[PDB]
């Protein structure tokens, strides 16, 4: 049920909700959300607190603008211009597991 | 200073996902570019009232406004019910030349834009330039010398 | 009656064609009212043998 | 003869009129600095005021802005002509200058330049592939290449098929080692701000400028943020008061990315434009692409937009209504002529009037535009008026 | 910024160059190959094009006196003058057509007294067509004028 | 030019042929369909 | 708690700058009194839809509120139609002064 | 709030689409009043008081 | 008109479903609307015949 | 200056007066940054408390 409910919310609710004549649409389910199921015992053993997990997840999962390398205004005589890519959203379950 | 990728994935989608329930919406094209300026353009079905159509789209933008990055909110997130082709381009020029290019931009940006942008029958006013904004050019060599950080 | 049916021509281009039919039809309507009001009255007391 | 001429006549929306202003677009390859664009835009400005001194009155070259997407490697140049009466003959009309300009710009090797006349309305086909399954931008891009590359297999039915989105350009990816930052005692927020502030302007506060409120931006000086190696200069303070460079806890690698991501109907996509075959009508080209789009990687659909979408609504309402007009006029005529037979004598005259319109229309390539439809729908009236003005007395 | 040891003071002047400048330097505008700026104006949906142009020109004319020395306005790109002249070009044909028709009418009827009857009805209809046009709300335009020339 | 050519050609053929042909149909219909 | 200048130069200017594109805007007048009060009165052409006028002007403000200081956001900014006059002013008084 | 009712923290990209990241306790550890006695909060000295 | 638009929209995305996914319309009032009008118009036709 | 001229045309103008209040004395408090940091007191604290 979780898998199928995701697809309808993932790729059909938006398209249908914009069709002419269709108002609000109620979805019987919910789209995937990367649930972080926590164990109170595990935090106790490793001496951690949930406010630490949110702080950690809110940091290593951050997408920040990093300007443009050699961006405007340039120094007279420049022949290169490209964006700079900093940390990015994680995109897989195992990826979040790599969080320290 | 936003790469084209982030604006797609932290501003465009957030506004786009909440953009539902509008009436007489034909298609909703949008794009995000390197300079970091998302531009979502919605084309309603012919004959609808643009006066309220702008209300419906913006009312659904409010549900997405808080979720946007703090920097984008601080910027001038604006919605205009204007066409996509310039009606007329009004240029300002200094005959004497005593004013650099940026100087002329400020005067048109500081005095002209506000008055013209309110004139009846004007939807959007794109400005070729930028109003004076006090730039604090840092010197990383000097900052490191005094043990400072931006 | 030749121009009126196109007046209902729909779509985005519908307004384009729609305006032409009404003005032409309206022009005829005013052209037959005046031709039955001014022209008959004018032709008398204006045209002379 | 009327039927033969009618079909052969091409179908078009509205002629591109000489509005006296054309917009010249200038684009450069990936990663072209603002300096380079200003160099080329001077050539466009220089060309117009030298080769077209007799036609163009003023040129307004805007560097860094364009319809295809704002950026450093794009440029536009608004151009306005002298008074129409000041441009005698056809050789000096908008269509003529642009053809000379675009041909004359073939010698601008680095840049791509083409001046296109402003359309009829404020705002060819606008075809758009949509990644409705989630392939990803890179997967869709090659799919776009396949269709566009395969579009070259039908030059007789498609013409000038091109993409509209900026192509992928190198990106200077920099990754921050999470473990290293903690050991060095540098907060991740501190790393992100200094990197995101020095190399990119960070709005800070507001100040009063001669009685007005204006933004105060903090951004690295021009010379210190120009090359990749400059990252080694931006020391960031650690919690314990020490200074550490970026190279000590980060790595960088060049990689390809897209500078302008486009979306449609809530799904990733990019736009491809072009003309519909040499000489043929726009309608024919639409069907062929559907066949081309039929054999594409899974999850890659398509949808029409712009002016092409309009043609999908009310596509062929013209023939349907004329049948009503011919029927209605038949009924109305029979009402006044007291017969179901006489009205023919003023209907079979319709081709005699239409043939003149079609014969002259194809005599100058009127391409059955909107202005022709009114021409066809009024000459038919004139022929009816003439016939009604003849048979009426005979009766 | 800080007062480091030894009592020395480090000011922003000594770690950063300060100079007024545009918010963003992405856009540079040049007119006739010399420095200049301008405003790109997009017509609001539903607003009359010419009326917006007239209002904008009046607003700019309301600000010309206060400009600093050497600053001048220029209209490098304006679509509205085409619309004004174009419509006023059809009216030339409409007036020309009446004269030409009257001239032909005189040749055949061979009587000036009788030839004057047609040229009174036609202006009445053409002028009247404008009155009925207002009732329907149609705006005098290229096709509507063509809806009277024919 | 677009509108003028469409009707200029139509009108010319609408008088140099209609006057010759309109009489043809009137007698034909009244003789064949009456 | 703000003076005259700190309100005009931080609230009025911010709000006025972002008020653009309004339909049938006749003239905008605003005064920034002392005691930390600002009243930006907008007048429209006669016969315009008052309901449509008020929603548009407020909506443009809704996209400019983030630029205002923190206190103004907490205190909230209202959008009230003005030309309408009071039918009556019901006054409530205390005849003994026990409660202030 | 995070332990029992869950707390939306930020977004993440999946199949090119934005989706929410939720931190919440496992089912078996937030289902009875007794479970309230298992959650520890880190003090300034890090003694993890319940 | 909406129901046909929805049905048309679903047909657009039907070819791109994952393997084994199917669309079903458990609850819709449009079929009643079509039959009801068809039943009434039939009665109107029968009224003329009678 | 302009108002002073209107007072010199009684036959044409009368009761020409300003609408807004005139200038009023104000109390200026200067928080010297040099001493603020030397005393080790945050500037925001000075503004917040004041």
């Amino acid at each position: 049920q979780e898998d199928i409910s995701d697809y309808v919310a993932a790729n059909m609710k938006d398209a249908i909700s914009r069709t002419s004549g269709v108002g609000d649409v109620q979805l019987f389910g919910s789209q995937y959300a990367m649930r972080i199921w926590m164990n109170p015992n595990e935090l106790n053993k490793f001496q951690l607190t949930p406010v630490d997990v949110i702080t950690a997840i809110k940091a290593q999962n951050a997408q920040v603008a990093a300007g443009q390398l050699g961006g405007t205004p340039p120094v007279k005589g420049q022949q290169l211009n490209a964006s700079i890519i900093a940390q990015t959203r994680l995109t897989s379950t195992e990826e979040f597991g790599k969080i320290l | 200073g936003a790469d084209a990728k982030t604006v797609q994935d932290t501003v465009t989608q957030v506004i786009e996902q909440n953009m539902n329930g509008i009436d007489n919406l034909m298609y909703m094209s949008s794009n995000s570019d390197s300079t970091g300026t998302v531009q979502i353009t919605l084309t309603f079905e012919s004959g609808t009232d643009a006066d309220i159509a702008q209300v419906q789209v913006q009312n659904k933008l409010q549900l997405a406004m808080p979720l946007l990055p703090q920097e984008v909110q601080q910027q001038g997130v604006s919605v205009e019910k204007s066409s996509s082709s310039f009606l007329m381009v009004v240029g300002v020029i200094n005959t004497d030349g005593t004013m650099t290019q940026e100087d002329i931009s400020d005067y048109v940006a500081a005095n002209m834009k506000d008055a013209i942008s309110r004139t009846s029958g004007v939807g959007d006013v794109q400005l070729f330039g930028s109003q004076y904004a006090m730039r604090i050019w840092m010197n990383p060599n000097e900052l490191n010398k005094f043990q400072l950080t931006p | 009656a030749v121009f009126v049916p196109m007046a209902f021509f729909g779509g985005s281009t519908g307004a384009i064609y729609r305006q032409f039919s009404i003005t032409i039809v309206s022009a005829m309507a005013l052209s037959v009212l005046v031709a039955l009001i001014l022209t008959p009255a004018l032709c008398a007391t204006m045209l002379k043998p | 003869g009327m039927a033969y001429l009618f079909v052969r006549l091409p179908s078009s929306f509205l002629p591109d009129e000489d509005q006296g202003v054309f917009m010249t677009m200038v684009q450069l390859p990936a990663g072209a600095t603002q300096e380079r664009t200003q160099k080329v835009l001077n050539e466009v400005t220089h060309y117009y005021l030298t080769k077209e001194k007799n036609n163009v009155e003023s040129v307004f070259a805007v560097n860094g802005f364009g319809f295809a997407g704002r950026g450093q490697n794009t440029g536009i140049a608004f151009v306005s002509l002298k008074d129409w009466a000041d441009r005698p003959g056809e050789e000096n009309k908008v269509e003529a200058i642009t053809m000379r300009a675009t041909r004359a710009f073939s010698q601008i090797k680095d840049a791509m330049v083409f001046a296109f006349n402003l359309p009829a309305i404020v705002e060819g086909f606008d075809f758009e592939l949509i990644d409705q399954a989630g392939l990803g931008h890179e997967k869709l891009t090659q799919a776009r290449n396949q269709l566009l590359a395969e579009a070259a297999k039908h030059p007789d039915m498609l013409t000038s098929v091109r993409p509209n989105g900026l192509e992928d350009t190198p990106q200077f990816k920099i990754d921050i080692d999470q473990e290293k930052a903690q050991a060095l005692g540098v907060s991740i927020n501190d790393i992100n701000t200094t990197l995101g502030a020095a190399w990119g302007g960070s709005y800070v506060n507001d100040f009063i400028d001669r009685g007005r409120v204006k933004k105060v931006y903090v951004m690295s000086e021009a010379k210190y943020r120009m090359l990749p190696d400059d990252i080694g200069d931006w020391y960031v303070r650690a919690a314990d008061g020490q200074m550490v460079p970026f190279s000590a806890f980060s790595s960088s690698r060049w990689e390809y990315g897209s500078p302008r991501l486009e979306r449609y109907n809530g799904l990733p996509s990019m736009e491809i434009l072009g003309q519909a075959a040499p000489g043929k009508s726009t309608g024919e080209a639409m069907e062929l692409m559907e066949q081309l789009a039929s054999k594409l990687p899974t999850g890659v659909g398509y949808d029409w937009t712009g002016m092409s979408y309009q043609e999908r609504l009310s596509g062929n309402q013209a023939p349907s209504l004329y049948a009503i007009s011919l029927i209605v006029v038949f009924l109305c005529l029979a009402a006044l002529y007291e017969s179901w037979s006489i009205p023919f004598s003023v209907m079979l005259v319709v081709p005699l009037g239409v043939i003149g319109a079609l014969l002259a229309a194809t005599f100058r390539g009127l391409t059955n535009d909107v202005y022709f439809q009114v021409g066809l729908l009024t000459t038919i009236g004139l022929s009816a008026k003439n016939a009604i003005l003849i048979v009426e007395f005979a009766k | 910024l800080k007062v480091n040891q030894d009592g020395s003071r480090v000011l922003l002047r000594d770690v950063a160059k300060i100079e007024l400048g545009g918010e963003n330097y992405d856009i540079i505008a040049e007119f006739n190959g010399q420095p200049a700026s301008g405003l790109g104006i997009k017509l609001a949906t539903g607003a009359n094009a010419l009326d917006t142009a007239a209002a904008i020109r009046a607003e700019l004319a309301k600000m010309e006196p206060f400009f600093p020395s050497g600053l001048k306005i220029v209209y490098p790109y304006d679509t509205t003058p085409f619309v004004k002249i174009s419509i006023h070009e059809v009216v030339k044909t409409l007036v020309e057509a009446i004269i030409l028709v009257f001239l032909v009418m005189y040749l055949f009827l061979q009587n000036f007294r009788a030839t004057l009857i047609p040229t009174i009805a036609v202006p009445v209809v053409l002028l009247g067509t404008f009155a009925v046009l207002a009732a329907f709300g149609f705006s005098i335009n290229t096709l509507t004028m063509f809806g009277m020339v024919l | 030019n677009a509108v003028g050519t469409g009707v200029m050609g139509g009108m010319v053929t609408a008088t140099v042929l209609a006057i010759f042909f309109v009489p043809v149909f009137f007698v034909v219909v009244r003789r064949r369909f009456s």
